[PDB]
């Protein structure tokens, strides 16, 4: 009877669909090669804005690790080295593959889809 | 207080009224058993200001200036007498000695004209139509207490003469030429195409009236949807009435629900309700009138408030299209007050789904617009150890969600 449920959402039964402010994410994003004013930048705000709270927590869990929204904010997310914000680097490999997660330093791997459904469509399949 | 300068001022009066208690509603009483007995302009102005006096012995002048041939003052009667019976019982309680003739002339307006069985739909009446797609009977008068003129377009006579004339020829029943005044003012109307608009509004106000205190029938919740539909945008008043009606008689809901197709996301009330607010939302859009809007909230609230149109609210997701009001709504009053009956409508869908609200992040939405307001207040009243009313009526609205 529990079997019917992923990882995650077992995740989600035992601890609850987290609330996710988007906004605090965008307050507290750092983009290494992307820039805040980036194309991909803004179709990537556009879809996570778009996503339900349930693909929404899936992401969270998919670049955390976990669904526990920290209580000061993601200003205070920590990572394998210290406190790590959440970062989201250009994937600079070929755009027919899934972006990738590496949680321990809450990294976004993001190829340069050429569209918003097929960037959307890869990330839901990732989530 | 401000009540108190605004008397002052009013105490050039109808300059003032064009341009928006003891003493000035007995100033206007006086008029209204003046003028029943440079004129008629002020009459429309005492009253439609009257109808926003009482919204914060006027009865039997009211009930007389309803037997008058412009509807013009018939309307704003209407709308004086839709104000009571809506928000107080002031003429539910009120005794027989006119609360029966008042209902009685509510009535010979209200009573159908064969819907659209016979071709006299609310919704053909509103579309022109040509004046050759109707019934050949609209123009007909068929007095029988026996009087059958016809052509009444054709004669070009006034309607009061026209009524005077008939008085004269023959001896039409006493207390009840009430009847025959209504159907030959009618009949009037509807060769044209104002006069058949103001006949339709004054027909569904009156039945609001006679409902929020024989003439309501199968047809007719169907007939206001038609209206609702019409797509020439030029009757957003006489879809504001039909919505206003809708919603008096909401107080057959199986039925409105069924028509006005709430119970799906795709349906007219829902997507008429979304547009709604995209364009109160977006400033590209161009804003459905305040009237129009208002009747929409105030119908939304009304079905909410009912099992069913909770149930229909839920099934539709307008929580979603609340929320969004609450959340991207600007600081002006109507739009404060349009986030404040957003939230009301809110609070009644919550007491019966959660799930929702809180998938939708409605609790953080609702703490971010609290924010937004005092910090609004904020620059006025800045220490921390009047308020604007409608911000203060959605600050209270939204704690007591909370």
């Amino acid at each position: 009877l529990i079997s019917i449920f992923t990882e995650q959402e077992l995740e989600l039964l035992i601890s609850g669909l987290p609330t996710i402010d988007i906004d605090d994410l965008k307050s507290n994003t750092e983009y290494h090669k992307y820039q805040s004013n980036s194309i991909q930048i803004q179709w990537f705000w556009r879809a996570l804005r778009s996503f339900d709270q349930a693909d929404r927590a899936k992401f969270l869990q998919f670049v955390t690790g976990t669904s526990k929204v920290p209580l000061q904010g993601f200003a205070a997310l920590e990572g394998m080295n210290g406190i790590q914000k959440f970062q989201i680097h250009r994937d600079d490999r070929s755009t027919d593959r899934l972006p990738s997660a590496h949680t321990c330093f809450n990294q976004l791997d993001l190829p340069a889809y050429e569209s918003f459904e097929k960037l959307r469509h890869m990330l839901l399949l990732a989530i | 207080a401000d009540c108190r300068a605004l008397i002052d001022k009013l105490k050039d009066e109808q300059l003032l009224l064009e341009l928006q208690w003891v003493d000035l509603l007995d100033r206007f009483d006086g008029i209204l058993a003046d003028a029943g007995q440079q004129l008629k302009m002020l009459l429309l102005a005492v009253l439609n200001f009257t109808a926003l006096l009482i919204e914060y012995s006027s009865i039997e002048h009211l009930t007389t200036l309803l037997a008058s041939s412009d509807m013009q003052v018939v309307l704003a009667v209407l709308n004086l007498l839709y104000v009571f019976s809506k928000r107080s019982n002031y003429i539910t309680r009120l005794g027989s000695d006119k609360r029966t003739p008042l209902l009685t002339r509510l009535q010979h307006l209200a009573e159908s004209w064969g819907g659209k069985e016979n071709g006299f739909g609310l919704a053909e009446c509103c579309r022109d139509l040509h004046m050759m797609k109707y019934p050949p009977s609209a123009t007909t008068l068929h007095f029988e207490f026996y009087i059958h003129i016809e052509q009444l377009d054709k004669i070009s006579e006034s309607p009061s003469e026209i009524m005077e004339s008939l008085t004269k020829m023959y001896s039409i029943p006493k207390d009840k030429q009430m009847l025959l005044f209504t159907h030959i003012r009618l009949a009037h109307g509807f060769s044209n195409h104002r006069k058949r608009l103001q006949a339709v509004q004054a027909r569904l106000h009156a039945i609001s009236i006679l409902v929020y205190s024989s003439i309501l029938y199968n047809g007719l919740i169907e007939e206001l949807v038609d209206v609702l539909q019409i797509t020439d945008k030029q009757l957003m008043e006489i879809k504001a009435a039909s919505l206003r009606t809708l919603t008096s008689i909401v107080h057959k809901l199986s039925s409105i629900i069924d028509c006005t197709g709430t119970a799906s996301y795709h349906g007219f009330l829902p997507v008429l309700v979304r547009n709604c607010i995209q364009a109160m939302i977006d400033p590209s859009m161009d804003p459905y009138p305040h009237q129009f809007a208002t009747a929409l909230f105030s119908f939304l609230y009304h079905l909410a408030s009912y099992d069913a149109g909770g149930e229909a609210l839920v099934s539709c997701g307008m929580m979603e299209a609340l929320l969004k009001v609450i959340k991207f709504l600007g600081d002006e009053q109507d739009q404060i007050t349009f986030v404040t009956r957003a939230v009301r409508v809110v609070d009644l869908i919550t007491n019966l789904d959660m799930a929702a609200f809180q998938s939708h992040s409605g609790l953080s939405i609702f703490i971010y617009r609290l924010e937004h307001e005092v910090d609004l207040c904020r620059k006025e009243c800045p220490f921390v150890i009047q308020c604007i009313p409608q911000r203060a009526a959605l600050l209270k609205s939204m704690l007591n969600f909370l």
